[PDB]
């Protein structure tokens, strides 16, 4: 199936406290694998997954200045910003910037992508084509009219579909024992009742990876998908991840229906009775 | 194991031929290049950088990058001597610059008509020290040190006289023993033109 | 409005447990990642300190140096007591603000000597030949030659001056200097350089030859004890005249 | 492995 | 300039089982700015040992993060998540649900 590595970072402004916080953090598909924070005593990238730390001190080293230098970069940010947006040196404001690529069955290249928002909203971002630049106001347009001068847009097309890629392919191989499993997803069923003529059954969806994952709801030899609430898949906090769809369609006897999960892994799609 | 080679030189390339110049890195991250060039007791001044893979052309310089094998090279088109220096191979690993030690490129000037001789020339300031001077020899000819007794003998370098449109090779001997002429002063040479009154 | 970087001083040449001060000045950019390196002969720049806008990146440690940067655009290296190995040519350089393309030139350098024994330092005595009539009639080319001789340590700047006013073409100076004692560790150099010029130029008595030395030695206040006269900084000369036949 | 290029300030 | 209201949920990394090791987490999502208040409480009283996951976002540029601590469950324990934000008027507290 496909694959990405995305990096994401964030520097928070602390009006009078000194630095801005900085956090920036990696990802290979839903696995967290590098880490830095302003603020940890380390002042180094750190490992966050076993296959990362076979790399050797060349690289750690690296990757160290090459966050430090975003860090300082986005502290630079800060300040220009409150220049275009006119605000006082008061107040604490956001810069995030997001990056990444994109790989399907053939790790070959899909689309790459990089973002940049302030205060909670986008501010200029890399079309689908790597040569484009959206920009959102006036501001943005300033950013822009330098990027397009400096040719960023190529800068960053050179790395997408191509440094991104041969890494993300090179960690995939060395952490293939976490990143190519599949984990199949615990199925389970519960219910507590609450009057007989409507209580609540439930159909949860454990330890399973990767994130994604589409249980749905069918009924009386049919199907539909309109009513059921469903919650947003959360993470178990040891690598799996957690998805629950209730039935709020209780009838006393709960009529003929069973989940239908659908993931990658499960040979055929999972269906699951409830019987006492 | 080291982290940018290049071979040392000097390397000679012929007035007018390409000189190319080769380096090697082994930081798989690296994803920037430069080349540098520096002349004898000057800083490097900046040739041409490249991110990508493929070849990038600037006059008469063309730098190429290969990543599948980390290999860097630059290229000098129709070569003068005054591209004679030292190139300097400069990867990016993150945020800085880690040089390689530089390739030594001489550039042999093509004489056109070459009038080796040797001469002595004597101090303006009334003294009875004197100096021998080898000029408008060929590039091909090599100019040997003295290795026997006293003596001093220079390298040779290349002349450029701007209007004449003329260059010339040269070196120069002397010492301060007295009975020293220069009919034997340059050990290895061509049958030049010694004179005498 | 454009890029520029400077290094100051050109040139030092200091004992062996005396302070060192080096400043690098950039103009045209904001913010920049400012860089300090130092080369041996025959090797390639090397990373002493890595600066962001905001305070050191770098995690290398050298010995016996540190860096500040009192300013956005100032950056400075110094050491409180030089040891021998510090000798070296200080490179400083600046990378546009991030990580990008747009930067990476580097300062005109300092070039640092450090001395354990001061008594060894001369000037250099300079020297002009005439032409060789031999040359004027069999080529019609006049070749004045310079020696720079005896001068520790081995660094000098020679220029050619014709009626006042400095020349390039026709100019030849060695790339480096010979050992006069090649056997001797601490050694004294000599340099020469040629000047060719016209037959008819030269034969003009109108026209006046300088070969100028530019030596970089020791401070006022170096301690010192010869009976010589200190041997600081300076610029040693010799001249000629044209001569007609 | 992070991008050594194109981060620049806004 | 946004500002987002944080959706959450507590829950417990594997299915509790009156005395047997096992993780309350908190999960709070959706939210911006990144300047929250999460704390675990136990009866009442806020747990000390509590660790958070490394701040990341979505595509939406919210926030997300994960707040637990190891403890034993039991059926006379009630343990909440107590949550607080700009966005909020007033702290918001939530019960840890044995099935939910």
């Amino acid at each position: 199936g496909s694959h990405s590595m995305r990096y994401f970072f964030t520097s928070v402004s602390r009006p009078g406290r000194g630095e801005p916080r900085f956090i920036a953090v990696g990802y290979v598909d839903d696995t967290q694998f590098v880490r830095f924070d302003s603020d940890a005593a380390s002042q180094r990238m750190e490992p966050r997954a076993p296959w990362i730390e076979q790399e050797g001190p060349e690289y750690w080293d690296g990757e160290t200045r090459k966050v430090k230098a975003h860090s300082q970069t986005h502290r630079v940010d800060l300040g220009t910003l409150r220049g275009y947006y006119n605000q006082s040196e008061a107040g604490s404001h956001t810069v995030q910037r997001m990056y990444g690529c994109d790989v399907g069955s053939d790790w070959r290249f899909l689309r790459g992508y990089h973002q940049y928002a302030y205060d909670g909203k986008d501010y200029i971002a890399l079309k689908e084509d790597l040569r484009s630049w959206t920009a959102a106001d006036m501001a943005a347009q300033t950013t822009k009219h330098k990027w397009e001068a400096a040719h960023v847009a190529e800068q960053l097309r050179a790395y997408l579909e191509g440094t991104c890629v041969e890494w993300l392919r090179r960690y995939l191989e060395n952490g293939k024992e976490t990143l190519q499993r599949t984990d199949a997803p615990k199925t389970h069923m519960t219910h507590h009742a609450v009057s007989d003529h409507e209580a609540t059954l439930r159909c949860w969806a454990l330890s399973f990876y990767p994130a994604e994952i589409t249980l749905t709801w069918q009924r009386d030899g049919e199907d539909q998908t309109q009513d059921t609430e469903l919650v947003e898949t959360r993470p178990a906090g040891d690598g799996t991840f957690q998805k629950w769809a209730a039935v709020v369609v209780p009838s006393g006897q709960e009529q003929r229906y069973t989940c239908h999960v659908q993931h990658e892994g499960l040979p055929k799609p999972l269906t699951l009775r409830w019987e006492p | 194991q080291k982290e940018v080679e290049q071979n040392s030189g000097p390397l000679s390339v012929p007035e007018g031929a390409i000189a190319s110049l080769n380096c090697t890195y082994s930081f798989l991250g690296s994803q920037s290049f430069f080349w540098y060039r520096q002349y004898s007791g000057k800083s490097p001044e900046l040739i041409m950088f490249t991110y990508r893979e493929g070849d990038k052309e600037d006059g008469r310089f063309t730098a190429q990058l290969n990543k599948a094998s980390q290999h860097v090279s630059l290229l000098i088109r129709d070569s003068q001597p005054s591209d004679s220096a030292t190139y300097l191979c400069a990867v990016n690993d993150g945020g800085r610059l880690t040089f390689g030690d530089g390739t030594t490129l001489t550039v042999k000037p093509n004489i056109q008509n070459p009038d080796p001789a040797v001469y002595q020339l004597r101090d303006s300031k009334s003294s009875d020290k004197s100096v021998c001077l080898f000029t408008d020899f060929d590039s091909q000819t090599n100019v040997s040190q003295s290795k026997d007794s006293d003596v001093y003998i220079t390298d040779k370098c290349v002349l450029d006289m701007r209007s004449m449109d003329f260059k010339s090779n040269s070196a120069v001997a002397w010492s301060n023993k007295s009975d020293f002429a220069c009919a034997n002063a340059f050990n290895n040479s061509i049958i030049p033109e010694d004179t005498f009154f | 409005m454009s890029q520029t970087i400077h290094q100051w001083p050109a040139t030092l040449v200091q004992p062996v447990g005396s302070p060192l001060s080096l400043e690098c000045t950039v103009e045209g950019t904001s913010n920049p990642n400012l860089y300090w390196y130092r080369q041996a002969a025959g090797r390639g720049p090397q990373l002493l300190f890595y600066w962001g806008p905001f305070g050191q990146i770098s995690s290398e440690v050298p010995q016996n140096l540190s860096a500040s940067r009192p300013q956005d655009r100032q950056f400075i290296l110094s050491s409180k007591k030089l040891l021998l190995s510090d000798s070296g040519f200080y490179l400083c350089a600046w990378s546009e603000t991030g990580l990008g393309m747009g930067g990476w030139q580097f300062g005109e350098g300092s070039r640092l000597t450090v001395l354990e024994d001061l008594k060894n330092v001369f000037p250099p005595e300079v020297a002009v030949f005439e032409p060789s009539e031999a040359e004027i009639s069999h080529t019609q080319k006049a070749t004045l030659v310079c020696l720079a001789t005896g001068f520790y340590p081995d660094h000098v700047e020679l220029s050619w001056w014709v009626n006042g006013k400095e020349v390039h073409s026709g100019v030849c100076t060695d790339p480096q200097p010979l050992k006069e004692q090649p056997a001797l560790n601490d050694s004294r150099y000599a340099l020469s350089s040629r000047l060719r010029v016209s037959a008819t130029f030269w034969q003009d008595p109108r026209n006046h030859f300088r070969c100028q030395v530019q030596f970089y030695g020791l401070s006022e206040n170096d301690e010192w004890t010869q009976d010589r006269a200190k041997p600081v900084t300076q610029i040693v000369s010799a001249e000629a005249w044209g001569r007609a036949d | 492995e992070l991008a050594g290029i194109g981060a620049l300030t806004v | 300039m946004i500002q987002r209201t944080p959706k959450i949920q507590v829950y417990s990394r594997h299915p509790a089982e009156n005395g047997k090791s096992n993780f309350l987490n908190c999960y709070v999502s959706g939210f911006h700015p990144s300047d929250i208040e999460v704390d675990l409480l136990k009866n009442g009283e806020r747990i000390e040992k509590v660790e958070h996951s490394d701040l990341s976002f979505s595509k939406d540029w919210s926030f997300y993060l994960l707040y637990y601590t190891e403890f034993t469950p039991t059926e006379k324990d009630e343990y909440a998540c107590r949550v607080n934000h700009v966005t909020l008027s007033q702290p918001k507290i939530v019960k840890w649900d044995r099935d939910m």
